[PDB]
């Protein structure tokens, strides 16, 4: 269950792949638009890599179908998420995730 | 004879001295084990409370039945009535009621495992109300009869020589051998075949297949053949070479520290991650991976360089850093700068992090020190209650008066039975005393608690002074390094500052000159960037139009510092009301969250008797009205506000909510319709008002312009249409939250209003510390990492 709605359009070129690592801003907030957690307030991004398993198998997803540049927003529900576990402290059980990501760079 | 006289003399002070050891200890010794074990979470346990029933048990009898026990010995007389002469005996056949009960289920308690909890409950109850009814022959029987010594009318307690009933006088003729049988033979026997049976079944498949099996593996990890597996071997693994937790729990592998794990080492390890594995030493597991250099206690600079390697590069040194110091301040109940395995139980403990440590293994083989004290709890008791049941005994079988030398073997025997009574007290304050020798956990637990016996929360007498007025300096700056202040003195500041707000009037009377002041939602550090902007608030008079909570990580000290702030300068700081201010909103929104981790939850049930309190709007100098929203469907004149209720949480409809919700069109002042009041579909609630609507309110009542907030704006402000009838702007909004969420990158903007001139100023962000979402510590930010980085090693290493 990923859901991809464009908000800036990239380059429409370059693509991120598998072995190599991914640069992104996030902003991820809940389904009510409450925001939890965004690297622009560390103002430093996020590096991840694909194939590794490093991020939720919802947010990877995603970030293969952007282009360089491209900024969109991600639907990310509990299957592709932290499901009914959810996160402690963070997220509770069974919610739908809505991130907001740009990429940046990829390496 | 004449042996007794001078053994009871003898024994009459050895006696005394003996109950007085046993008070001192007995007080403090059990006390102490009842507060270790509700203060630590982590020592609930269940096998652990029933040590405490112990204590409690054993407590009432010694501040019951040893002091009047003394009492008897010293004055050779009941100066007391019949009620307490029935209390003695009952209290003190009843206390090793639950002694040798407990410790029945406590031997039955462990044999169930190797074979508060809602089934220990009805343990606990059942063997004190059985315990009790068990002593009520005790209760029955002791009055005051048949003594008269030459003359001297004496009171004693004793058994009475003739019963009510024959069932009684069964049991004062076989006292001794009820005595002997229920309380030591039972307790023996059913506490020694458990654990007799214990051993044979641990004994039996203990090695089984899977020290074979781990044995397989150890050998194909061991490339050299070693014998031991180095942190080479170790990273031949290609799916370890991206764990960043490997070389930590290879340490914890490495038990002597040589560098280099051995075959034994490595089956303990994997025993710790096994189905069957306690939620205590998973715990302990994840509290040895932060602790790098087994002392125990996870130091300052130890946790950062932790967790430098999981974060890796995704945050600044600094940031990391902060948040160390917030975890460890908050999570160090004792003040020593640093965390022991208690407080890091009380920080995750209900994370269930410890069921994400499984792997497929068994034979955790840690029974050992648990079933130790158990164990030596029924040793304690065995060897204290031994020689007084041997006393009875000798005088059963072997002794006989018509012997000749008659004296000499009562001579031994009372000697021995004295010592025997002295003993029996001894149990009363023994536990506490062996647990604290036999098992560590009680033994670190006991150290901190008696031994033991900013960070720094400011007290009341520092932010008042004598005269009552709190002095901003100290409070600005304490609270500026992440300083809190005490649970009272944050309720004292809410509380006087809200009796302020609520003699103040609905509609407030501003004269110029003022400064007027949009959202700050939270955001403390750009908080005091306002302050410079705007002048000192001493002399420079200000206005907040709402907004003082939500969507910023320092929401109470802006509230602190505000009511500090209204509470030195009432006549020239004015506080108005945002929709904010109310339980539907911080329940949805992070302000409630931070009143609990921040300070507690009593702290925001009073702010929301304050946020109750908080003025709706202002008239600015008789020309401009001042409010967080904007105008109302129901409200056509200024007086309609001041006829208002505000002292409630605001409803989701009427003129209040129109007020604190109201947002002006998106083509205002080029409205395509001539309809005043359309429905807002982007807040859900109250209404849209067009510049007509303005227009004619402001007119109506004599009004220039509006001052508003409530919409964030890149500049800080927005200067909307000049109105036809004056040529000033019919309508303006200030917000005042530089770099709004950290995602907007916008202005702030404080409005100066000086001799009907309009003046501007703007200011930018300011560098504010980092606070993990929800106000979390690192803890709970990393264990759920750190649960699934070890058993993915875990897993790798064994299942291959
Ligand atoms: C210090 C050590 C921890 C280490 C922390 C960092 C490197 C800092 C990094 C910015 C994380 C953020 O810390 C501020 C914070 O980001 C969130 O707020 C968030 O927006 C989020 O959902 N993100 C972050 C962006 C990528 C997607 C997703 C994620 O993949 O996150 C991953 C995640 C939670 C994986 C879980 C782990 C538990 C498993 O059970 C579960 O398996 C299903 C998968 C993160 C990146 C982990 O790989 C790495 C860590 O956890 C989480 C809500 C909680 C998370 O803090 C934990
Ligand atoms: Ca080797
Ligand atoms: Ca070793
Ligand atoms: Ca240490
Ligand atoms: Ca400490
Ligand atoms: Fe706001
Ligand atoms: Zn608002």
């Amino acid at each position: 269950g990923v859901e991809i709605e464009t908000i800036s359009p990239g380059d429409g070129r370059t693509f991120p792949k598998k072995g190599q690592t991914c640069v992104v801003h996030y902003t991820g907030m809940l389904q009510n638009g409450k925001k939890f957690d965004s690297s622009r307030d560390r103002n430093k991004p996020f590096k991840f890599r694909i194939g590794k398993q490093e991020v939720i198998k919802g947010f990877e997803e995603g970030a293969a179908q952007m282009s360089l540049g491209q900024r969109a927003k991600l639907t990310c529900t509990p299957d592709v998420a932290y499901g009914a576990t959810g996160h402690p402290g963070v997220i509770p059980p069974n919610a739908t995730l809505i991130f907001d990501v740009e990429l940046l760079n990829l390496e | 004879c004449q042996g007794p006289i001078e053994i009871k003399e003898t024994f009459k002070y050895i006696n005394t001295v003996v109950s007085c050891l046993v008070f001192v200890l007995g007080i403090i010794g059990n006390s102490t084990l009842l507060y270790i074990i509700y203060k630590n979470k982590c020592m609930r346990n269940g096998p652990n409370i029933l040590i405490a029933s112990l204590a409690l048990g054993d407590l009432l009898h010694i501040v019951i039945a040893i002091p009047i026990n003394v009492y008897k010995l010293l004055a050779e007389d009941w100066p007391f009535g019949a009620e307490m002469c029935k209390l003695v005996p009952f209290i003190q056949k009843a206390s090793v009621g639950i002694t040798v009960l407990s410790l029945c289920a406590l031997s039955i308690d462990r044999y169930r495992a190797v074979a508060v909890p809602k089934w220990t409950a009805v343990e606990i109850v059942l063997i004190w109300v059985v315990s009790v009814v068990l002593a009520v022959p005790e209760a029955i029987g002791f009055d005051i009869i048949t003594m008269d010594y030459k003359g001297s009318y004496l009171r004693i307690c004793l058994l009475h020589p003739v019963q009510k009933t024959a069932f009684m006088q069964f049991y004062a003729t076989a006292k001794d051998w009820w005595l002997f049988s229920f309380y030591f033979c039972l307790p023996l026997a059913i506490t020694a075949f458990f654990y007799t049976l214990m051993t044979c079944e641990m004994l039996r498949k203990k090695d089984a297949d899977e020290i074979k099996r781990l044995g397989k593996r150890f050998k194909k990890l061991d490339l050299d053949n070693s014998g031991s597996l180095s942190v080479e071997e170790f990273m031949s693994l290609p799916e370890l070479q991206q764990n960043p937790l490997v070389q930590r729990v290879i340490d914890i592998f490495d038990t002597d520290g040589n560098g280099e794990v051995d075959f034994k080492e490595f089956i303990e390890g994997v025993s710790q991650f096994s189905v069957k594995g306690d939620k205590e030493q998973k715990l302990r597991f994840a509290f040895r991976i932060y602790d790098m250099d087994k002392d125990g206690y996870i130091s300052n600079g130890e946790l950062f360089q932790v967790l430098k390697m999981m974060v890796g590069n995704n945050l600044k040194d600094t940031q990391l850093q902060q948040i160390v110091d917030k975890t460890i301040i908050n999570a160090d109940k004792d003040g020593d700068g640093r965390i022991s395995f208690e407080e890091f139980c009380a920080v995750v403990g209900g994370l269930d992090i410890h069921k994400k440590m499984v792997v497929d293994v068994d034979h955790l083989k840690q029974r050992r020190e648990v079933a130790k004290t158990v164990f030596c709890l029924v040793l304690v008791f065995a060897l204290c209650w031994l020689p007084l049941h041997l006393a009875r005994i000798l005088k059963l079988t072997l002794y006989n008066q018509n012997d000749p030398n008659r004296c000499e073997l009562l001579s031994f025997l009372l000697v021995l039975d004295y010592i025997g009574i002295n003993m029996a007290s001894l149990n009363s304050c023994a536990n506490p005393i062996a647990l604290y020798l036999v098992s560590k956990r009680f033994k670190n637990a006991f150290k901190s608690a008696l031994c033991c016996w900013p960070s720094h929360r400011l007290t009341a007498k520092e932010v008042f002074d004598n005269d009552g007025k709190p002095r901003v300096d100290i409070l600005k700056a304490h609270l500026m390094k992440e300083g809190r202040l005490e649970e009272t003195v944050a309720l004292r500041i809410i509380t006087e500052g809200a009796s302020i707000l609520r003699q103040e009037k609905n509609l407030l009377d501003i004269d110029a000159p003022v400064t007027v002041c949009g959202d700050i939602h939270g955001q403390f550090f750009d908080l005091m960037k306002l302050f410079e902007v705007g002048g000192s608030p001493a002399n420079t008079r200000y206005l907040f139009l709402g907004d003082y909570v939500d969507r910023g990580y320092f929401s109470i000290e802006c509230v602190l510092y505000l009511w500090a702030l209204k509470i030195l300068y009432p006549k020239t700081l004015f506080l108005l009301r945002g929709n904010h201010e109310c339980r539907h909103l911080t329940e949805y929104f992070t302000f409630k969250q931070e009143c609990k981790i921040k300070y507690s939850e009593r702290v925001y049930d009073a702010c929301m008797d304050a946020f109750d309190c908080l003025p709706l709007a202002a008239l600015m100098n008789q020309q401009f009205l001042c409010v967080h929203g904007g105008l109302s469907p129901e409200i056509n004149t200024l007086d309609d506000i001041r006829k208002l209720d505000r002292f409630k949480e605001p409803p989701a409809y009427g003129p209040m909510c129109d007020i604190l919700w109201s947002d002006p069109l998106e083509d205002f002042g080029n409205e395509k319709t001539q309809e005043h009041f359309t429905h807002n579909t982007v807040r859900g609630c109250s209404y849209f008002y067009s510049y007509p609507a303005v227009c004619e309110f402001l007119q109506h009542n004599n009004l220039l312009s509006i001052l508003r907030a409530h919409e964030a704006q890149d500049a800080g402000y927005r200067m909307y249409r000049k109105s036809q009838t004056t040529g000033f702007p019919s309508l303006i909004t200030i917000f005042s939250a530089p770099n709004y969420l950290d995602v907007y990158n916008n202005k702030a903007a404080v409005l100066k209003y000086e001799n009907n001139v309009m003046n501007i100023r703007q200011f930018n962000c300011s560098p504010h510390p980092y606070w993990l979402p929800n106000f979390m510590d690192v803890f709970t930010w990393s264990l759920p990492f750190v649960g699934e980085k070890v058993t993915e090693m875990l897993v790798n290493v064994l299942n291959l």
